[PDB]
DNA sequence: TGCCATCGAGAATCCCGGTGCCGAGGCCGCTCAATTGGTCGTAGACAGCTCTAGCACCGCTTAAACGCACGTACGCGCTGTCCCCCGCGTTTTAACCGCCAAGGGGATTACTCCCTAGTCTCCAGGCACGTGTCAGATATATACATCCGATTCCAGTGCCGG
DNA sequence: CCGGCACTGGAATCGGATGTATATATCTGACACGTGCCTGGAGACTAGGGAGTAATCCCCTTGGCGGTTAAAACGCGGGGGACAGCGCGTACGTGCGTTTAAGCGGTGCTAGAGCTGTCTACGACCAATTGAGCGGCCTCGGCACCGGGATTCTCGATGGCA
């Protein structure tokens, strides 16, 4: 899997900016906000890794993020726990 | 899970506007 | 031909996307970049699909928050058009950055 | 195979209570579940605080009290402390 | 032997005294729980839980429904203030935001 | 212990910032004890024939302000003097932004207002000064 | 005869205070504040020395932090002078307010 | 003995040294209303805390531990007062 | 009424890597507040650990996890680095 | 009976295993201790002192004294990246600021 | 000459009747977790004492806080220009959905055997007390580094004649 | 149509005032060491169960494949907002003389924190029952579409009156 980031297309930034009262965008926002993004994830996930990986499974479980989320003092309702 | 040496110190970056 | 100005659409926008509740990001590409930021960490992972559901909903809040914020620093600044130095001055001051 | 534990028929009880003819989702109510469960982990790690400060070995009602006290916001704190002190006269009466 | 009665019938609440307990004795909290702690506990959890499901209710009324869906205990946190303060740092799933647009941008 | 009654309900206070504010009209009157340059026929039409820059620097000497290019030559025959007196901190404010100004520039504007090109730039000054108190047909 | 400029000696406060490590508040105004402050949850307390040492120290350095965020957020604004909207801005994206 | 308007003892030149101690150059001259009612709300908060600690303690004096466990509590940690 | 501190642990190791340095009084006082919150905060994320994956014990492993999650990067390597080698000569010349 | 020898000095260490055996099992943490927790814990102890006191020795000796005060810790901290992180929202008492004042209050 | 109120055109956005379905709300049987009843040992509540430290009053000096005046520079409004972002129509692109298939690994019992808790000794590491001396705080005397007002000094206007 | 020739404005070049770092001399109180002792960690056992390992089974995750069809990408005008420049006026910074209360050293006085001893009620633990809640299954109505009007809402084109 290579250049992934892409997939994150600028319409879909665009509906994100919308849901957050934002009328007019410059046109350097979408880089940005891809590498916003990408921070983000990497800490969560390596968070998920990291617990998956002390119980000796194979799989990350929702158990996992719902772990690290709650860690990183982003507490999340509805996914079990 | 051993290494060698010293670790890499970094420096911290603050946010300036222009 | 009929036509809008500009800002006219922006708020239709503005007001059904702050109506409704669904996701806004493709669910296929959001998995195959979170499948590519774990292959760093260790190889041949597995994932629930509620895994990927939980990241998605946490991206998405996230996203959120953050361009509520970005917009009153924009605000703050006698603009109505959001730039990356009120990204940075957002993040800078909720402590994700020193 | 084995049972799994929830707390979805208190809810429901609860609100037939302030609700009679009100439903609720399976959604809402896995939301209303995660909140159960993060309201109990909070107010039970502070009176376990509380007992370790004071050099006591048993958790009582004072302590679960004085958490509720400093983890709820004041008008909720009164009632909820209200709420408390009302069953437990219930319950030690009886 | 009498009949037994639960001690949440005892205390007059519909949450589980005996569970509470049993929670409270394997969760690494103390050496030893005194016998009101599981009722004060689950008195209190009772009384929260019935405050945010009558806003919640009340939300769904609003809307014409007869469900409760996750977005109206969103509207419902999010409207009230100690409930806010309360969930600050919580996120919902499916349950959207606020409706609110800054008065500099509405057309003149 | 034992509270009575429900619980007060209080409602959140978001922060919002200052929308600011607009005015149509940026002067309520600003007339003179005079007439208008509009009406005094022969400076009329010698503010029809005379160049958009010459109409800048005269806009600029009566209201201190840069004239939109539309509203430059109504701007200027809507003018009926000026509302103080000979002596004024107003009065010389203006006579030093006359002494300012380039001599070609107070030729020309001796042209639009009727007024003789000939003299010193200082007999210049005062003639346009005088002018500009009571604009009187000549 | 000898006058220094605006901002000449605003900088040199500036360095001056920047390499101490002193208190910067009267000791007695903030044991009297404190008092007046806990009389309204119980009467007759009694304090220890080290209690009101440990809230002044705090309350230091609570003070210059949210000054430095505000200084931030006046900077943003193309502005040298901070104003009570800078606060009210860095205490809403803090968080301590909604 | 009852207190009354003490928070007036923080000056106007003490407000401008904490400025000073965070870089700020100008400071406009209705900061220093702003700055008091922001300490204020900050220190109710924390003497509250500290307060129920020194009550569930049975105790009538305020201790060092429990201004340094209300500070934790509100998510500010002290170091160098015992904890 | 004798308190117990880590003063004289941490005077030795300021002795090994800085053999002519002292310290005053308070930046002793900071030292003990610092090995004070840095041991909770370990020992929760172990106990937690254990918990979530119903074990009885805390071992080595939980240690090792928990500063895995709690340390950034290079300080959490060398960390994993010194505790390995610690335990590996407990266990190697018992 | 043989002549006793600390599990510190077994371990190579200089902080107290003991110690640190005595302070888990009595914190309400788990049910039973392994044998080699506290030596991995008293090692990460340990490291950590020590880098911390490897920086403020250098700050102290760049501010010509030999002994080490709360200021040099503090510079220590926040002139590391690491450091800064883990000790994010700690309070240094008597510790004072780094200095820094923005480029535009400088004089042109 | 426009202006303005003109629309009304056309596009979006509610409001209500009809159909269908799958998800929430009742039943049913069972088993395991809560309940009842009885012992037992210790955690905590209460009752004295002992001092420590927290509070309260009193002069005194002196540095800091407080008004007051002035002037400069900064905040704020207004104008103009251009280029960048928005709204729209057309062509690609791939997400989404409805099936099929195969294997990996998570999830649950059964055995066993090391590993940790719990007791006695017992002895040596660490804490409390006491003391000397040297690191750092203070005090001057002096030289160096900026700040800002001034004076001088290149070239380029207004006076007045020409 | 000059044209000197004063006049002026700027520029760069001082040069005093002041702030601040630097080089010795004292001096004191806090740190580093030495000593005694006591209690907490070490050493040597025993006993029981927590967890590691070995199978075993079935769910659920990963590929693979077509087929609509809506979303995405790409030009293309054009207008509105971002940004730069300029001017004015007032509100903060700097400095000075007068007031005030903070900090310090001193002296009492007593409240309450901390420790010790003594009982006793209350929580842990064990054994025998039993009904409350969970998993499974069925059923029908709340909600999701789907369509036909219907009511407003932008935006510019027009008409009438002065």
């Amino acid at each position: 899997l290579r250049d992934n980031i892409q997939g994150i297309t600028k319409p879909a930034i665009r509906r994100l900016a919308r849901r957050g009262g934002v009328k007019r965008i410059s046109g350097l926002i979408y880089e940005e906000t891809r590498g916003v993004l990408k921070v983000f994830l990497e800490n969560v996930i390596r968070d998920a890794v990291t617990y998956t990986e002390h119980a000796k499974r194979k799989t990350v479980t929702a158990m996992d993020v719902v772990y690290a989320l709650k860690r990183q003092g982003r507490t999340l309702y509805g996914f079990g726990g | 899970l051993i290494v060698e040496g010293k670790r890499e110190k970094k420096k911290v970056e603050r946010l300036t506007m222009q | 031909p009929h036509r809008y100005r500009p800002g006219t659409v922006a708020l239709r926008e503005i007001r059904r996307y702050q109506k409704s509740t669904e996701l806004l990001i493709r669910k296929l590409p959001f998995q195959r970049l979170v499948r590519e930021i774990a292959q760093d960490f260790k190889t041949d992972l597995r994932f629930q699909s509620a895994a990927i559901g939980a990241l998605q909903e946490a991206s998405e809040a996230y996203l959120v928050g953050l361009f509520e914020d970005t917009n009153l620093c924009a605000i703050h600044a006698k603009r109505v058009t959001i730039m990356p130095k009120d990204i940075q001055l957002a993040r800078r001051i909720r402590g994700e950055r020193a | 195979r084995s049972r799994k534990e929830s707390y979805s028929i208190y809810v429901y009880k609860v609100l037939k209570q302030v609700h009679p003819d009100t439903g609720i989702s399976s959604k809402a109510m896995g939301i209303m579940n995660s909140f159960v469960n993060d309201i109990f982990e909070r107010i039970a790690g502070e009176a376990s605080r509380l007992a370790h400060y004071n050099k006591r070995s048993t958790i009582t009602s004072r302590e679960i009290q004085t958490a509720v006290r400093l983890l709820l916001p004041g008008e909720l704190a009164k009632h909820a402390v209200s709420e408390g002190t009302k069953a437990v006269t219930k319950y030690t009466s009886a | 032997r009498a009949k037994a009665k639960t001690r949440s019938s005892r205390a007059g609440l519909q949450f589980p005294v005996g569970r509470v307990h049993r929670l409270l004795r394997k969760g690494n909290y103390s050496e030893r729980v005194g016998a009101g702690a599981p009722v004060y506990l689950a008195a209190v959890l009772e009384y929260l839980t019935a405050e945010i499901l009558e806003l919640a209710g009340n939300a769904a009324r609003d809307n014409k429904k007869t469900r409760i869906i996750p977005r109206h205990l969103q509207l419902a946190i999010r409207n009230d203030e100690e409930l806010n303060k309360l969930l600050g740092r919580v996120t919902i799933a499916q349950g959207g935001v606020l409706p609110n647009i800054q008065a500099v941008l509405l057309p003149k | 212990l034992i509270v009575e009654g429900k619980r007060e309900k209080k409602k959140v206070e978001r922060l919002t910032m200052q929308v600011s504010s607009l005015q149509r009209e940026p002067f309520t009157i600003a007339q003179g004890k005079g007439q208008k340059l509009c009406e005094i026929e022969r400076i009329h039409f010698f503010l029809s024939k005379k160049k958009t820059d010459e109409l800048r620097n005269l806009h600029k000497l009566l209201y201190n302000r840069p004239g939109t290019v539309s509203s430059l030559k109504k701007n200027v025959g809507q003018f009926s003097g000026f509302p103080f007196e000979k002596g004024s901190v107003q009065y010389k404010k203006k006579e030093e932004m006359l002494k300012k100004f380039r001599n070609a520039m107070l030729k020309s504007i001796c042209e639009v207002l009727d007024l003789e090109r000939s003299g010193v730039n200082s007999e210049l000054v005062k003639r346009i000064l005088n002018f500009l108190m009571h604009p009187k047909p000549s």
